[PDB]
């Protein structure tokens, strides 16, 4: 079952695995000796003819072997260890390859701490399952026949069979053990998960925990979280040992009766005092290293369960947001929506409904409304974020899904409600939008964003070093390097989407000054609860709900006594 | 030191260790007596037809009945008999020939013609002789048939008095480790819940994460194999060795030498592996680091299609991380179990080195069993250290882990918490000439100095840069004034405690955050001092949310983080119901409203605000229309109050608060 998943990993690297059997094979024949030249030795011994010409030839042939089969097993252990770095590897690229690509809809199911450990801590555990793993299987069972077909060819067929029959019934024992510890282990891994972004949210959420004292509370939830995993591995540390002493137990029992038959055999005129010592010194080679493979299914399974949650994340096909589309057009143009019915995927009712707003080549759209209206869920269509509703928006005469996802989104430069910035400096963050400017273009889109000025007050001037998650700089100072990360380049539509709230009602009007002269002529979608900065908008969408009640120019608007209106009055007055 | 705090976390658990040891000292007794049985067996039963023979077997145990007379060897002829010196059986090849005669001397086996041949240089009267062969008369071993059965029978008896200790100490070694690390964990957690906000805000959040997680995960994998499988081979070697000792001395002396060869490697091992598992453990602490932040940030990743060089990012962590696990090849390849093997064959030699010299004296044949017992402890002697090297690897990365988990419970700058609160105070707040710098050099506020009086409201509106929120920061104590006093009803704040001093202040944090549970959960954050204040703190400014919700507030569940499933003003008001729900003596404000429309803010927020308008409040607005009837407007400029006053006193001056009171309307 592991090994099939594991599949295609080894016909890929076929040269430097067959080498390695080849080698081991060769090492394990070549190690079948020494029991029976140990063997033929004491025989002398006993008989007299043991000389020192014989001593000799026993000690030499001992150097030999013991120094070939350590030069040729160095290099297949080097193989085998390799190999499991280089699945590590692989693994790694792919699963961070697969988490890019992959739109909301699949982060709002796995949770990131989830998604850390399905990463970091499961391919570990895959590593270390295909190196040791596949390394201690093979060897075992390599050993086990060679070992059985030497005892029955060399020593005797009667008394290396019934050697073995303690092993049937080990291995339904392994069989029985195995089974339950994969359902124990796909807990155990998840544990960590929970573990993972457990840690991960008290860490991010700190300042809210210390602010209303809640750091016993937590710690409490965290102890009890402890309780819990430590009750699972006490079930599992109870079948483990139940399962360890049996397994010691059919092991001794296996010595026993070779040893007890063979001294009976001996008697029998079957087998000699120095034939003995060889077969039960191979029984012993055989049988001893189980107190260790009982174990070795604790690394197998583990491995299993790993590699299984690591595949459950890439095989996720990708969204419906899948490009698979080629289409020529090289342009947005006009953004027509005709009836659309977008519902969120966690959602059971109509996000929107019958949305049939135009916007021409040229011209600034406002959108307002009350809170949790639909005002970026309109956006978030052209982000191409969530699957597509049941409506059209055609970019120019073209549907979006008939364009491809590379395009679009040079297309479309996007400004956050949230803001999402990056551990690095300032002018960092700032080269997010071209990626490769001259320091005279981030210099204008700062001046833009009306961020030239505080750039004195910062210590180091682009060199700030704006921390993680951006908490180096004032709420307000986040938002116009954001402002700047969109106006780096020149996009044909510029989404903004709520982009002076905090700002002090004087860098407001300078930025809406000169996004106003930036965007004279390029399609903006400006989305405000301040209906001062939608003034100059060419059309203003008002929602509720869903659906939008009101449409039209600023002066259209005041005219309706609608919700608009009233807004107006109340922020024209104050 | 790390063996220190290991050996002490052990010592938490001193009951379980010690009954483990000691039941599986029980276990490894019986399973290296057996094969001392197995010695007996051979050097009594095969090897005694070597003895004396030929009385009438007057009593005991019968006879073996050869041709017409009674025979009985040694055993069970050890009764006052008359054993002389003749009839003694000796083995040439495949040939057992029975002498019948008065043996003179011995030691060198050979009949040919039915002689006596050679005995040690002596040839001392060539005796007649008589072959037997295998089906001729073979009862000759017929005494030791029911030896031989006891033996075997005790053997398996003791072999279930093995499976039930080796059940309880396994049980017990398992339990103790897990207890071990479930303590690791919990004072790792609390250490890191007392840690200055200094080392959260210059530290990636997974970074944290993965200290936490994967070191105590690294350490648990430790203490649960590879502390057990040291116990359990220490225990083992130590029976071995004991057993050897009872056989021969100088044998088991050099076979013991081999100790100082484990340690040897130990050493060597631990130098290079150090060495290395800490750089790949920093660079794996630098991959979760990036998996976490390209996670968290995967929205605007491909909006600006960053893919490809986040990938390359990443990619580099990935390529460091393998070429520093490949240097472990050279030595997890050079001293594996591989030189195990070879220290079975070397410490074989020995034994062939040993017994042949002792033989060529005829001195090496005085028991065959002895070299069978030697044999058998060497096999199982060299069962264990494969294990013990498997766990050498292990034992270094896990070192190096608990070595970064222990740089953690150290850290000095710590800061105590009294946890206690205490009753409702006044939300009388001043401020003393505090001037406060990040960093150093670098101030963010120059000398602010202002007081609330219990119920009026204190604005402080100024610039997107002024330094509002660290005045915040001040006063919640987050980061500590370099210069100045803050009082609560006066005394410092720096004479409180930090838990003390916030239970008297709720605030509506900046970039509001949610908890992964249901909105009832956040409006609570899970405190039993609540009943159904949920939805009356939240009937304010959320009474359309919890309408069309599926669910009824309290059982519809946000998801991770802040909730991905609501709307950015949404899950302010939220934190707002939040800051109210908690009722606080002193409401903080930081720019509650920004991403709530105006209707529902300025309508529901303000008109039920101020009917509670006995409590004090500050509320950092950039929207000027909230703090219109603040009875103390405070100007912060370049972190400096320049201006003070309400409203119109504001105005009536023309500066600063009138010109971004004219342009915002
Ligand atoms: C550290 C934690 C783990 C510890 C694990 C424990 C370690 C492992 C423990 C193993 C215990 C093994 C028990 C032995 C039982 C079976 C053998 C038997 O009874 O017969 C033996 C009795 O032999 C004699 O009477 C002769 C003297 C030798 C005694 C050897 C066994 C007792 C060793 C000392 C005991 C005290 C010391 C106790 C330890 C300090 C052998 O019989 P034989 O060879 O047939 O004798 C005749 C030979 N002849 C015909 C050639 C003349
Ligand atoms: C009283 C003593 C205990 C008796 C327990 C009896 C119940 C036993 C419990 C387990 C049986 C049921 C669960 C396992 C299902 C196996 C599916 C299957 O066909 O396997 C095959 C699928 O290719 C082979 O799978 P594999 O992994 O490649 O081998
Ligand atoms: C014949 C096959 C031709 C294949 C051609 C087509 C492929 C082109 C390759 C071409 C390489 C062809 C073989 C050479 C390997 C070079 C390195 C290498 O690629 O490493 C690979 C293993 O590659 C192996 O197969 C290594 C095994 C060689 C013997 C190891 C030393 C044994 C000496 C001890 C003897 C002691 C005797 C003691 C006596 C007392 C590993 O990396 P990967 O798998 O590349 O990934
Ligand atoms: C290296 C191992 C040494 C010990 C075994 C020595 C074998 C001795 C020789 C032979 C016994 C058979 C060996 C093959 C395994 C059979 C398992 C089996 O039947 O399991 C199945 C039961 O039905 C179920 O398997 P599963 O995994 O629960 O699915
Ligand atoms: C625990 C069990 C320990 C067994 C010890 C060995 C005793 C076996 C023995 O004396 O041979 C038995 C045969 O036996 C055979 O025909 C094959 C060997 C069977 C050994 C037991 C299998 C398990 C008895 O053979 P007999 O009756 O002397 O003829
Ligand atoms: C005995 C010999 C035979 C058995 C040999 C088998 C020993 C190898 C397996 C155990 C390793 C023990 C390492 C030491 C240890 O844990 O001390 C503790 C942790 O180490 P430390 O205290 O951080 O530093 C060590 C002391 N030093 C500073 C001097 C380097
Ligand atoms: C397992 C055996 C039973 C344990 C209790 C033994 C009785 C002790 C009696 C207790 C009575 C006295 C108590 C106070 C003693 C203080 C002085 C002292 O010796 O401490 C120093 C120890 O010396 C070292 O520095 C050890 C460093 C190497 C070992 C560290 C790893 C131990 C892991 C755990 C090993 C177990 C592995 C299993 C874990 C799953 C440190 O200062
Ligand atoms: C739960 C704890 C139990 C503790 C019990 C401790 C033992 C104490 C009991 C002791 C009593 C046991 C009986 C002793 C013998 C008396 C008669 C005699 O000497 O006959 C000679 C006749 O021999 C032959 O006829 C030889 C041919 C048969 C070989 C049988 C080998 C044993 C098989 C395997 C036998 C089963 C082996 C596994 C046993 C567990
Ligand atoms: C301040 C410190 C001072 C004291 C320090 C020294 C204290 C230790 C010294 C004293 C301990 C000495 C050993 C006595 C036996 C204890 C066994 C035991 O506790 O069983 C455990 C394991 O139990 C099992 O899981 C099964 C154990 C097998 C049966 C053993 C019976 C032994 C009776 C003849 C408990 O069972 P459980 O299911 O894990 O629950
Ligand atoms: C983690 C791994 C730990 C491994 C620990 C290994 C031990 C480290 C310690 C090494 C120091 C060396 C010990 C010297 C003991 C003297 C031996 C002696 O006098 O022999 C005689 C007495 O001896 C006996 O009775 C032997 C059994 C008891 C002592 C066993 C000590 C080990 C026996 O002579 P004979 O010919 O049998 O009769
Ligand atoms: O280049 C590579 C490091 O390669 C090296 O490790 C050597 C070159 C860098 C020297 C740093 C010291 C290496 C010591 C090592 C000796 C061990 C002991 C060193 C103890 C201080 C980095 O490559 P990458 O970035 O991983 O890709
Ligand atoms: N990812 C999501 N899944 C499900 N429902 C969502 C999701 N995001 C938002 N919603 C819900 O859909 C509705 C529309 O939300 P949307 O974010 O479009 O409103 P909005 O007007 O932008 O909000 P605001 O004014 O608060 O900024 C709200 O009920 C919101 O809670
Ligand atoms: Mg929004
Ligand atoms: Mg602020």
């Amino acid at each position: 079952s592991v090994l099939k998943k594991l599949g295609w990993f080894f016909k890929a690297y076929w040269l430097r695995y067959t080498i390695a059997i080849v080698l081991l094979l060769a090492v394990n024949v070549i190690e079948m000796f020494p029991p029976k030249l140990l063997g033929n030795a004491i025989d002398d011994m006993k008989a007299g003819a043991f000389t020192a010409e014989g001593l000799l030839f026993y000690i030499g042939i001992f150097f030999v072997l013991t120094a070939a089969v350590y030069i040729m097993s160095y290099f297949w252990m080097h193989q085998l260890f390799g190999g499991a770095n280089l699945m590590e590897k692989i693994l790694r690229t792919k699963l961070m390859g697969h988490l890019l690509t992959m739109s909301p809809p699949f982060y709002e199911k796995n949770r990131t701490g989830d998604l850390m450990a399905r990463g970091t801590n499961d391919l570990q555990a895959v590593s270390l399952t295909t190196g040791f793993g596949i390394l201690t299987l093979v060897d075992s069972t390599m050993f086990m026949m060679t070992i059985f077909l030497t005892m029955g060819f060399l020593i005797s067929w009667k008394l290396t069979f019934a050697a073995i029959i303690p092993l049937p019934v080990m291995a339904i024992a392994i069989s029985l053990y195995g089974s339950k510890i994969h359902e124990r282990f796909t807990e155990a891994q998840n544990a960590f998960g929970a573990l993972n972004d457990r840690v991960l949210e008290s860490v991010s959420g700190v300042r809210v925990i210390r602010a209303y004292v809640q750091e016993t509370n937590d710690v409490r939830r965290f102890n009890e979280m402890t309780a819990d995993v430590y009750q699972k591995n006490m079930k599992v540390a109870f079948i483990d040992s139940l399962f360890e002493p049996t397994v010691k137990l059919l092991v001794g029992a296996s010595y026993l009766i070779g040893l007890g038959y063979g001294a009976f055999l001996v008697f029998r005129n079957e087998l000699t005092l120095g034939e003995l010592v060889s077969f039960n010194v191979y029984l012993g080679m055989m049988i001893w290293p189980m107190f260790a493979i009982g174990e070795l299914i604790n690394v197998m399974q583990r491995g299993n369960a790993s590699l299984d949650r690591v595949n459950e994340t890439l095989s996720y096909e990708t969204d419906v947001t899948d490009p698979k589309q080629p289409a020529d057009l090289k342009e947005p143009g006009d953004i027509v929506f005709s009836h659309v019915s977008f519902t969120y995927p966690s959602s059971t009712s109509d996000n929107l409904q019958d949305i049939s707003f135009t916007v021409r080549k040229g011209q600034t759209v406002g959108i307002a409304g009350k809170t949790g209206s639909g005002k970026t869920t309109i956006i978030k269509q052209l982000l191409r974020q969530y699957p597509p509703g049941e409506g059209s928006i055609t970019f120019s005469g073209v549907p979006i899904q008939q364009i491809p996802l590379d395009r679009l989104r040079g297309w479309i430069g996007y400004v956050p409600q949230d803001h999402l910035l990056f551990s690095r400096t300032v002018k960092e963050n700032i080269l997010y939008g071209k990626q490769d400017a001259t320091d005279k273009e981030v210099q204008q889109a700062i001046a833009e964003a009306h961020f030239e000025k505080d750039l004195h007050m910062l210590p180091s001037g682009l060199e700030t070093m704006v921390g993680e998650k951006g908490v180096a700089l004032s709420g307000g100072q986040k938002q116009r390097i954001s402002i700047a990360r969109a106006l780096m380049a020149n996009p044909e539509i510029l989404i903004l989407d709520d982009s002076l709230s905090a700002v002090d009602a004087k860098t407001e009007a300078a930025i809406i000054k000169n996004i106003r002269e930036n965007r004279k002529g390029k399609t903006t979608f400006i989305l405000t609860h301040r209906l001062s900065a939608v003034e100059h908008a060419d059309l203003i969408l008002v929602m509720d709900g869903g659906v939008i009640a009101e449409r039209g120019t600023h002066q259209e608007l005041l005219a309706n006594n609608g919700w608009y209106r009233e807004q107006y009055e109340r922020q024209q007055l104050f | 030191k790390i063996g220190k705090t290991l050996w002490r976390y052990a010592l938490l658990y001193r009951k379980l260790l010690i009954t483990a040891v000691l039941l599986l000292t029980v276990a490894v007794g019986a399973e290296l007596t057996g094969p001392f049985i197995g010695k007996k067996m051979i050097d009594d039963h095969i090897l005694g037809i070597e003895k004396t023979w030929y009385e009438a077997a007057e009593k005991d145990k019968n006879a073996v009945q050869f041709h017409g007379v009674s025979y009985v060897r040694e055993d069970r002829l050890q009764e006052p008999v008359s054993k002389a010196k003749e009839a003694h059986i000796y083995q040439v090849g495949m040939a057992f020939y029975f002498v019948d005669q008065a043996v003179s001397f011995d030691g060198n086996r050979t009949v040919s013609d039915g002689k006596l041949t050679i005995t040690n240089g002596d040839k001392s009267r060539a005796y007649a002789a008589e072959k037997l062969t295998k089906q001729e008369l073979f009862q000759f071993y017929q005494p030791e048939i029911k030896g031989m059965v006891l033996l075997i029978c005790l053997y398996g008896g003791l072999l279930v008095f093995s499976v039930f200790f080796q059940y309880g100490q396994h049980y017990l070694l398992q339990m103790s480790a897990n207890r071990i690390i479930q303590k690791m964990r919990q004072d790792v957690f609390s250490h890191i819940q007392k840690m200055p906000i200094r080392y959260f805000d210059n530290l990636p959040a997974g970074k944290v994460v993965a200290r936490i997680t994967n070191d105590t995960e690294a350490i648990r994998d430790l203490y649960v194999t590879v502390l057990s499988t040291f116990v359990t081979s220490g225990i083992y070697m130590f029976g071995i060795f004991t057993a050897l000792f009872l056989l021969d001395v100088k044998l088991a002396f050099v076979c013991l030498a081999i100790v100082p060869i484990i340690w040897l490697w130990s050493v060597i091992y631990r130098r290079y592996a150090s060495y290395y598992n800490q750089k790949i453990r920093s660079i794996n602490s630098d991959i979760n680091a990036k998996m976490n932040e390209s996670i968290q940030g995967m929205t605007i990743i491909q909006a600006f299609r960053h893919q490809k060089e986040t990938m390359r990012e990443f990619e580099e962590l990935n390529e460091s991380h393998f070429y520093f696990q490949n240097r472990m090849l050279n030595l997890n390849s050079l001293m594996s179990h591989n030189l195990v093997n070879v220290i079975r064959n070397l410490a074989f030699v020995c034994l062939i080195w040993h017994f042949g010299g002792a033989s060529l004296n005829a001195a090496g044949i005085v028991s065959i069993g002895v070299l069978y017992a030697f044999v058998d402890y060497l096999n199982r002697l060299f069962q264990p250290i494969t294990g013990i090297v498997n766990q050498f690897s292990k034992l270094e990365l896990a070192r190096v882990s608990a070595g970064r988990v222990f740089e953690l419970l150290e850290e000095k700058n710590t800061e105590e918490a009294g946890e206690p609160a205490k009753e409702r105070a006044l939300g009388r707040v001043e401020f003393r000439d505090v001037s406060f710098a990040y960093q150093e050099g670098e101030e963010v506020l120059k000398h602010i100095s202002f007081t609330a009086q219990k119920g009026e409201t204190v604005a402080l509106v100024g610039h997107t840069g002024s330094g509002k929120s660290s005045i915040l920061n001040l006063l919640f104590r987050f980061y500590d004034a370099q210069k100045g006093d803050v009082l609560i009803d006066g005394k410092s704040i720096y004479n409180m405690s930090r838990q003390e001093l916030r239970s008297h202040m709720g605030i509506v944090l900046q970039d509001p955050y949610l908890f992964s549970g249901t909105i009832g959960s956040n409006v609570s954050l899970d405190d039993e001092r609540m009943t159904e204040e949920e939805i009356k703190n939240a009937l304010r400014q959320v009474g359309a949310e919890p309408l069309l919700k599926k669910l009824p507030k309290g059982i519809n569940e946000p998801v991770i983080e802040k909730g991905s499933t609501l709307s950015s003003g949404e899950r302010q008001l939220i934190s707002f119901a939040r800051a109210l729900a908690f009722d606080p003596a002193i409401l903080i404000l930081d720019e509650a409203t920004a991403h709530i429309d105006t209707e529902t803010e300025a309508v529901i927020q303000k008109a039920l605000d101020v009917v509670k308008q006995g409590r004090t409040t500050f509320v950092i607005a950039h929207r000027l229309s909230t703090i219109r009837n603040a009875d103390q407007i405070l100007v912060l400029d370049k972190g400096e109050i320049v201006e003070r006053g309400n409203h119109e006193e504001l105005m009536a001056l023309e500066g600063q608060y009138y010109q971004m009171y004219e342009l915002q309307k």
